[PDB]
RNA sequence: GCUCGCCGGAAGACCAAGGGUUCCUGUCCAACGUUAAUCGGGGCAGGGUGAGUCGACCCCUAAGGCGAGGCCGAAAGGCGUAGUCGAUGGGAAACAGGUUAAUAUUCCUGUACUUGGUGUUACUGCGAAGGGGGGACGGAGAAGGCUAUGUUGGCCGGGCGACGGUUGUCCCGGUUUAAGCGUGUAGGCUGGUUUUCCAGGCAAAUCCGGAAAAUCAAGGCUGAGGCGUGAUGACGAGGCACUACGGUGCUGAAGCAACAAAUGCCCUGCUUCCAGGAAAAGCCUCUAAGCAUCAGGUAACAUCAAAUCGUACCCCAAACCGACACAGGUGGUCAGGUAGAGAAUACCAAGGCGCUUGAGAGAACUCGGGUGAAGGAACUAGGCAAAAUGGUGCCGUAACUUCGGGAGAAGGCACGCUGAUAUGUAGGUGAGGUCCCUCGCGGAUGGAGCUGAAAUCAGUCGAAGAUACCAGCUGGCUGCAACUGUUUAUUAAAAACACAGCACUGUGCAAACACGAAAGUGGACGUAUACGGUGUGACGCCUGCCCGGUGCCGGGAGGUUAAUU
RNA sequence: AGGACCGAACCGACUAAUGUUGAAAAAUUAGCGGAUGACUUGUGGCUGGGGGUGAAAGGCCAAUCAAACCGGGAGAUAGCU
């Protein structure tokens, strides 16, 4: 499942909003970032190695980037993607 | 039997069907089908190449055996069914091995008939066998053209052949044309007429009958304008042409076989 | 009432999609012409 | 915020297609919004779409597409075999509750299920691209059993009324609970088991098919719903605490029965008819090549896995197709109360709205309506438009007729409410009890309770009882076309086209004919009771004379006559 | 049983008024015909321009079809304005 060159590429960067820490709070999820290409099972042992703690489940879904004009021309942002990992009730950090 | 139908509808009152109670009511033979791919009359340009073919019932194909040489092993007749893709019917025959094929029932065959072919079977209705063997004047259907290549004359509902002369390696046949037609004496027959002569007494009584049929409508020439038609369009009725196709044929009296390579097997014409 | 444009993305592609062009010659010279004018989009596509 | 009004088989809710952030929150108002705009589907920023079992992908094919070689064609290319693609169809599995400003059968809580891998253990013939089964199939109709759902009663909580009465035969509200698991019911289909033999199933078969004995009468298969369990739970009016007054927390009564009842389910059924009603895989079974103490098969427990993409929002519309925030167009699903035959119609519930210029005024004239003295088609090309008729039951109904029709012909009578028959009837449903039982979701008996049209008699209110909405005008003579259908999308729906029926004529199958320089294909997996072309146009009585002209069919002697020599 | 009868949905389009710089480049309102059939409709497929398709109106083939649309021959030609 997993070659460490790859694992350290696979996580992005921490998500902030309400529903992430509210997810945090209430269910012991931590909301990130991840590479469009990842895969669960990267998330879930990437997660595992790099932030040493054990994983229940990883959910992700795929947001689609907002387009915004600009007189005549569009711009267009990136579709990233969006994990869910769900830490074992043993919460850590 | 023809029955008539009571007019308590106009497109019911001239309905004229013929109803037979000997055929089996419900599902066919499941393995001696198979699918029937409904063409609106267009080849495979997409084209419309043959006119007035469209919509209409959809039908499975039964495989009939029209070459009929499973020969010295008897069979009997289980029932006779009704076949979509003709005007005949057909008998599921079931042979003394354990196969079971399906054959065009002849006039006066039923359940419990015993039928046969080959060489040497005996000279009775739904009996297959060449017609080197079958005596000079005898009335046969499902006659082959070639030897065993399969049946192709007289299988139409009512229909039969008469061989009326035998010499050389040649019998001369009475098509159900009229014509006199020289076929190769191996070639196999049927005995008997096809059954269900009483087809032609139907009369569907209304059009959408014939659209069950996949018929549809036929528009005259005449009713056309001179871009489509060479009967061209007029003012109020107008003619004056010579009848013809719709792409300039002389129709009505044009004789139209051309076949060389087959003059030499036809006796003598249909008159 | 009823408009002659009546919108289906599968139609749309199989009819003028980028491997419908590219599936006859004909098809082939609409993509040629379309680089040589420079277009930005040579079908309609994702 | 309190009222009023509108839709409610939609103007509500949910899908697909299509769109693509329009979704939620904050903030802003120039432009966009047919007005103002603090508001917005507008600007700016941030947030938001969570799946083994919902869809896609995936396996399987349909029409059809593509197509190694190949056949054909000046080139380009056309067609096509093996194959390979292609859903609008077939194929494993998840439900109820809670939660967010915005997602949820995806998160959480509870309770499940499916198919694979790995291990353990007991038993065991395993094995396919092949065989067989199965999957697997129409229309119409009948009506029995049910559920969804509703109504009443009971039960529980609350109520005692702004103005005469209201502790009662009173008022209001609630009375909800899934998949899964167990049971195998109303009902549907079918005889079962053993042995032996065999020209079929491309070889093989223990399977299918066929044959022959033996033997038992009950065996198997399918199957809504109910009941139980799931549920020690969830949901639940309300209560008590707090509250930034938006909310949050804790707690929580009854949760039954009877009757009615679908167009949903049993039903891919049953009955019946002719027009005779996909394919392939998954699946079950059979063997072949093989493998034989291996492998593999079946089972229980354990363990692991089920990736990836979609998921926001609009969706009969202000977000899709219409240049517009456009009276247009857009496939499927859901179906509450009263009246009603009803999915018509009227009023309502849930839910959603008052349609993005308003304020006054109360002229002509225009638009859309209501009423009208006397007359009643005198109008006009024409009763154009209006007005009128309109329901159910019973009585009754002409010429003509192809005996079906004409016919709802025409015309007439009854119609509300209350009581009696009967404090609720005929009927429908059906409990306790008693008895039997191959004991059950059983049978008989029994008739309580519940529900309930219609009739007659008597009485009674109004001008009027099919009182509203809703809802045929009728008759006589005649042209034309038999009829139902079809047609000039957008000035013509007709007497025009079609039609069943009739005739002529071609066509012996490598058919005629048609699309194609061709290959190939349609005709047709049809075969003269068939297929094409042409005309006529149900049916009834019938269809006469003319072959000179033009056309077509047949002819061979003579004349004339091409390339060629 | 029925191209059977009455009648919503659904399909159609006989009459009239309105509208005609429309709410709408064909509609709206009141009426109207079919409504188990030659019915109606979703998804996808096939047929291509002297060609298709046509229950036939020269109808339809992407808002003007007795020969579509686009590009090219092209500055066709115009004894005409």
């Amino acid at each position: 499942m997993i070659r460490e060159e790859r694992l350290l590429k696979v996580l992005r960067a921490p998500h902030v909003s309400e529903k992430a820490s509210t997810a945090m709070e209430k269910s012991n999820t931590i909301v990130l970032k991840v590479a469009k290409d990842a895969t669960k099972a990267e998330i879930k042992a990437a997660v595992q190695k790099l932030f040493e703690v054990e994983v229940e489940v990883v959910n992700t879904l795929v947001v689609k980037g907002k387009v915004k004009r600009h007189g005549q021309r569009i711009g267009r942002r990136s579709d990233w993607k969006k994990a869910y990992v769900t830490l074992k009730e043993g919460q850590n950090l | 039997a023809v029955v008539k139908c009571k007019p308590t509808s106009p497109g019911r009152r001239h309905v004229v069907k013929v109803v037979n109670p000997e055929l089996h009511k419900g599902k066919p033979f499941a393995p001696l089908l198979e699918k029937n791919s409904k063409s609106g009359g267009r080849n495979n340009n997409g084209r419309i190449t043959t006119r007035h073919i469209g919509g209409g019932h959809k039908q499975a194909y039964r495989i009939v055996d029209f070459k009929r040489n499973k020969d010295g092993i008897p069979a009997v007749v289980e029932r006779l069914e009704y076949d979509p893709n003709r005007s005949a019917n057909i008998a599921l025959v079931l042979y003394k091995d354990g196969e079971r094929r399906y054959i065009l029932a002849p006039k006066g065959l039923k359940a419990g008939d015993q039928i046969q072919s080959g060489v040497d079977a005996a000279i009775k209705p739904g009996n297959t066998l060449p017609m080197r063997n079958i005596p000079v004047g005898s009335t046969v259907h499902n006659v082959e053209m070639k030897p065993g290549k399969g049946g192709q004359l007289a299988r139409s509902a009512g229909t039969y052949v008469q061989i009326v002369a035998r010499d050389g390696a040649y019998v001369t046949l009475r098509l159900r044309s009229g014509e006199m037609r020289k076929v190769e004496a191996d070639c196999r027959a049927t005995l008997g007429e096809v059954g269900n002569a009483e087809h032609m007494l139907r009369v569907l009584g209304k059009a959408g009958a014939a659209r069950w049929r996949g018929v549809r409508p036929t528009v005259r020439g005449t009713a056309m304008n001179p871009v489509d038609h060479p009967h061209g369009g007029g003012e109020g009725r107008n003619f004056g042409k010579h009848p013809v196709t719709p792409w300039g044929v002389q129709t009505k009296g044009k004789k139209t076989r051309s076949n060389k390579r087959t003059d030499k097997f036809i006796v003598r014409r249909r008159s | 009432m009823k408009r002659t444009f009546q919108p289906s993305v599968l139609k749309r592609n199989r009819s003028h999609g980028f491997r419908a062009r590219m599936a006859t010659k004909n098809g082939r010279q609409v993509l040629a012409r379309r680089r040589a004018k420079g277009r930005a989009r040579l079908t309609v596509s994702k």
